[PDB]
């Protein structure tokens, strides 16, 4: 007992509840059904107007999300990016792929202990809302990070 | 001490996974059996990666492992 | 053991058995401190002391 | 061969198969006469029978 | 001891010895209460009565292993795809077995008995509880062995890899002398025990379809 | 905004955990081989032919029984207002049954008893004479 | 006024799984 | 390397305790260096084997396998017995007339 | 690894292709470890085909091992062809509804 | 004896010997 | 077949085997129409009729 570990290291239930509550008040949607977890981020809080260039201040938010992801134990993470319709199908397929590549790289640079990270960009193919009047301000231009907690 | 803090407290030990269950439906971070997936990387003792310590008692201080290797490292010096 | 009853012996396993004309059973079996019987569709236990 | 030959020839044949105790080990029944070991860190059981 | 600047008991065993027994007995009682609560479900699950063969013969117990390798020493290996073994042989019974001879745990109430006494009595209590759980797990493995071996026998008899037991009965008439008579003597004896057959040319396969829409 | 996940039951005991884990493996071993045996020898006949139904075989019952066959069959026949019949000699090793149902008709109870009897006994019903007949096998 | 629950109800997530396994085994017995 | 925590214990005491500390550190570094030499031996010997097999100076190991069918008696069966045995160990060849040379070019511009 | 690995082109791969008849798309569930002829005959009988054998069975039979839970018979036939190796082959004719097991001389 | 918190004669045979005989004779 | 030789048989695989004091070998094996042998570092083949 004094030399076996007593819990998974660096993890606490109060810290999980605290950070989930803070993220939901800030505006990033965190949801859990069963043991699957979803984090949904609006694209306006991360990128410039449809360019794959991060602002300098959004790295604090990515750091906060990485500190959340270190609390669990997991095997695979999927990052998928979706955008809104601008010019053709190809331009936003390329845009969403670039956005997901950059975000998953910074998450891999920080110490998330996953075995696989998959990245894909779906363009503007799967909308979650019929109100399509905004540009990048629209609620259906987003990045979603999904995973399953393992044991 | 406090495993399910900011949850409802301990419900029970799930021995199939080796984990505690809190009073909301969340798995805890605390272990409750020894056959749980703990991520062990650092182990003590000597004659690891051999058979272990051959249990004869020696007049001198040499420590010999079960496959004939001699641990000079756990052996006392003169 | 030699057991005289009109219950049905289920568990410990007997060696020989006879039955009378009115439905009484007699069993010869090895020794055990418990017997498992069926009464009227219900399984219960009988306890044997004095071994 | 007389009482001095120079030596005797040497025999080998079929290598024996797997030890059939592993069938009981697969079922989870310890081999008879064995003793228990304590395993920590994962889902496994272990026994010691004949210094194996 | 640590760094360079860092360089510059009988009640013990008596506490463990009274804690282990009390923990073991208490956990044994709780296990028996949980077994007695669920008595009808276990009778429905471990239904030995509906596996019995023709003349009230208990089926043999068979064991299976797959994808086998043995490294006999350096310079020699032996591999096989499947192996089958007869662990126990068929015999006559008068009563079927029940789960109580496997799963029931034994209780005798132990009535045979301060700064650090409490913590070590408590540790002994934990050791006794853990030991009781281990004992129950081995019992579960044993009952699973008997039921799984008999069930595997039924499948291999269906798939024509074992032979059934062959039984002969002899009818005597009215036998005895003038001091004792038996009216209808019959002697029953099984003359061929079940056994695996090595002729692979008669083996029968089973292909199960699914059909929908 | 307290987070909760829906199934919150009573606490569980690890013996019940271990028994459940053994029971699941027993159940799917059983399922697989029953599929094999059904594929190998297809059944052709049904015991509706030997046990047809009638009026006042449609009274209902719920039963939890663990003994010999004759007493239960006699109780069912007496509840159905039928005469009861035994053919053959009862064997020395008794024929044991175990029935645990809820709300089925007496014809269905009799058919399940007949299926569990197996090679040892049989049930027949004659509705014009109102007779339930149990006959033992010519074995031993 | 009052509607009590069944007295032996599988109100436990291990007891439930045990009871479903007990159901399926007996259904398989009937098929055999 | 093997660790066991030693819990088994003033004018000139300090300097000699410090000198003993330096001696123990130096001894540990020497032990590690011999371990490094040993792992380098095993890997370098195997790597050298691959090069000489490519340059046709050793022979490969030759292996034979025998297929038995369904073997056993009526109490125990094994379905597909196969026995594998390597019958020729690798060895250097002294006939120098079959040896093969390797000339590696570079080409640019 | 790039120097040492040998591959075959997808044009000259000797494995039986999926015969895409309608009767061979039904799902099945097989556990078998034994001779090849009886299992192939059962697969053919399940597909309402005929089954014929051309060649001579050897002294030691050809042993395969199939353990699957949900799979169509055409790919089960493909696994039988792959595991048989050089000693036997399986041909499917979907006009005259027949399968054929051919031994190697 | 019991829980963890729970843990934290010659006239005998002479009485049985005179009672058994008197009960046996009276019942006889 | 039972084969008596002092070559070393490599490929086809044997059932029982012996060696003498001066190095002659005797082998029992299953039937095959070809044998692959290597004599003192050189690999060759033998063809068997009958």
């Amino acid at each position: 007992v004094p030399k076996l570990p007593c819990r998974v290291d660096g993890a606490c239930d109060a810290t999980i509840i605290k950070m989930m509550t803070d993220l939901n008040k800030k505006g990033i949607k965190v949801a859990s059904v069963g043991q699957n977890y979803l984090i949904s981020i609006p694209a306006s809080a991360l990128f410039a107007d449809q360019s794959p260039r991060l602002n300098w201040a959004s790295y604090s938010l990515l750091n906060e999300i990485a500190a959340f992801l270190k609390q669990f134990r997991k095997i695979a993470i999927t990052v998928t990016s979706y955008s809104s319709k601008y010019v053709s199908v190809k331009r936003e397929r390329a845009l969403t792929l670039a956005r997901s590549r950059v975000v998953s790289e910074y998450l891999w640079s920080q110490g998330v202990d996953s075995r696989i990270i998959f990245t894909q960009g779906l363009g503007s193919d799967k909308p979650i809302t019929s109100y399509t009047l905004g540009g990048d301000r629209s609620p259906n231009a987003r990045v979603e990070i999904t995973f399953r907690r393992a044991v | 001490d406090g495993c399910c803090s900011k949850m409802g407290g301990i419900n029970y030990c799930d021995s199939s996974a080796g984990r505690l269950v809190c009073n909301n439906g969340f798995y805890s971070t605390c272990y409750c059996t020894r056959h749980a997936v703990m991520d062990l990387q650092f182990l003590m003792g000597c004659c690891l990666w051999h058979g272990g310590v051959y249990p004869q008692l020696n007049s001198s201080g040499l420590v010999v492992c079960n496959d004939g290797y001699v641990s000079e490292e756990c052996s006392l010096q003169k | 053991m030699y057991v005289r009853t009109n219950l049905t012996i289920l568990s410990p396993g007997w060696l020989a058995s006879m039955t009378s004309a009115d439905g009484t059973h007699a069993y010869e079996m090895q020794k055990s401190p418990v017997l498992l019987v069926s009464w009227h569709g219900k399984v219960m236990q009988l306890k044997v002391e004095g071994l | 061969y007389g009482p001095n030959a120079k030596s005797m020839p040497t025999e080998e044949g079929i290598p024996p198969s797997a030890n059939d105790l592993l069938l009981h080990v697969l079922e989870g029944v310890p081999p008879p006469g064995s003793r228990r070991l304590v395993v920590s860190g994962g889902d496994a059981r272990a026994w010691l029978s004949n210094e194996k | 001891t640590g760094s360079l600047a860092g360089l510059q008991m009988a009640l013990k065993e008596t506490a463990l010895s009274v804690g282990a027994q009390a923990g073991l007995a208490w956990r044994a009682k709780i296990i028996d209460e949980q077994l007695n609560k669920q008595a009808r479900n276990l009778d429905a699950i471990y239904d030995f009565n509906s596996l019995v063969l023709e003349h009230n013969i208990l089926p043999p117990v068979l064991l299976e292993g797959r994808n086998t390798l043995n490294l006999a020493d350096a310079q020699s290996i032996r591999i096989s795809d499947r192996t089958y073994k007869v662990a126990k042989q068929a015999h006559f019974i008068t009563t079927p077995p029940t789960w109580r001879q496997y799963l029931w745990m034994d209780y005798v109430k132990p009535e045979a008995p301060k700064e650090i006494w409490c913590i070590y009595t408590e540790r002994g209590w934990k050791n006794g509880i853990d030991q009781a759980n281990t004992i129950l797990e081995e019992n579960i493995a044993r009952i699973k062995e008997d039921f799984g071996g008999m069930i595997l026998y039924r499948k291999l008899l269906a798939m024509n890899m074992v032979s059934p037991p062959y039984v002969s009965h002899t009818d005597l008439g009215v036998t005895g002398d003038g001091s004792e008579i038996h009216i209808d003597d019959r002697v029953l004896r099984i003359t061929a025990l079940p056994e695996l057959n090595v002729n692979s040319a008669e083996w029968r396969a089973a292909v199960a379809k699914d059909e929908n829409a | 905004m307290k987070f909760k996940k829906p199934p919150i039951n009573n606490p569980s005991d690890d013996a019940t955990i271990k028994l459940a884990e053994a029971a699941v493996s027993v159940s799917d071993s059983m399922l697989e081989m029953a599929k094999v045996e059904k594929v190998i020898t297809p059944p052709s006949k049904d015991n509706t032919l030997t046990i047809p139904n009638a009026y006042n075989l449609q009274a209902r019952a719920s039963v939890d029984w663990s003994g010999p066959i004759e007493e239960l069959t006699a109780r069912i026949a007496k509840a159905a207002h039928f005469r009861f019949r035994v053919l053959g000699k009862s064997p020395s090793v008794p024929v044991l049954i175990s029935i645990s149902t809820k709300d089925e008709s007496l014809a269905e109870i009799l058919r399940d008893i007949d299926y569990q009897a197996g090679k040892k006994a049989s049930i027949h019903v004659y509705p014009n004479s109102q007779v339930v007949e149990l006959r033992y096998a010519k074995i031993y």
